[PDB]
């Protein structure tokens, strides 16, 4: 299936995922498409920061759902 | 109308008390940049610059202690603390060590601890704004504004007078 991720810079991307993919898997897809490192990624859906070990299904993230990406900024 | 622009920023609350914005502009067209030391403490220097009367190179020490207090109060509930992967006690030792970097985590807790709004403006090498992340319900005029640059550095920002 496909889901959407809106990045921190406001860019909406598409991802090819299965409901049994883990949030960690998703972050790795985002690193492969957009170059953003998983260590910086905070994936968010319906007011919750998603947990790496859980799956998209665990959060009831359905086809064409839109996740929000906020970044961890150090310096 | 200059300040109308800033007052009209579009903030999406993605998580409680945390907002994102995607305006496009040169940081220097609306803000004065106040450069901070190139040690490991720039995050705390930057906050100090904007929160403490007569700030100096040692003022940051007080913000680091505010961070400690805020952490004891907020760390274990902070969603972003999950990326740090440290017990509250281990984190405190690490955070308090000299020249340890700060981040969006410390910003979130300090906003709560200090009762203020903190905004981190992240920019490209060209100093164009990619995004702002806001901790607190305040608007840009009332906020403590930081500039995150080079993916590794914080400076302080003050709104330019004509937009104040």
């Amino acid at each position: 299936m496909q889901i959407f991720v809106k990045t921190l810079t406001g860019k909406t991307i598409t991802l090819e995922v299965e409901p049994s993919d883990t949030i960690e898997n998703v972050k790795a897809k985002i690193q492969d498409k957009e170059g953003i490192p998983p260590d910086q990624q905070r994936l968010i859906f319906a007011g919750k920061q998603l947990e790496d070990g859980r799956t998209l299904s665990d959060y009831n993230i359905q086809k064409e759902s839109t996740l929000h990406l906020v970044l961890r900024l150090r310096g | 109308p200059g300040m109308d622009f800033l007052r009209s920023l579009d903030w999406t609350q993605v998580i409680a008390g945390q907002y994102v914005s995607n305006p496009r502009f040169n940081i220097s067209d609306y803000f004065e940049i106040v450069r901070q030391p190139g040690d490991g403490n720039c995050f705390y220097h930057s906050i100090a610059e904007l929160t403490m009367p007569n700030k100096t190179d040692h003022s940051y020490h007080y913000i680091k202690r505010l961070t400690e207090s805020a952490a004891r109060k907020y760390y274990q509930e902070e969603p972003e603390a999950r990326l740090v992967g440290l017990s509250l006690e281990d984190y405190l030792k690490r955070m308090l060590s000299d020249n340890e970097w700060g981040s969006t985590l410390e910003a979130s807790m300090l906003a709560k601890e200090m009762g203020i709004t903190i905004i981190i403006w992240t920019v490209a090498a060209s100093d164009e704004v990619e995004a702002g992340i806001k901790f607190g319900d305040g608007d840009v005029f009332t906020a403590v504004n930081l500039l995150h640059s080079g993916q590794t550095h914080f400076d302080a920002l003050r709104i330019l007078p004509q937009f104040e």
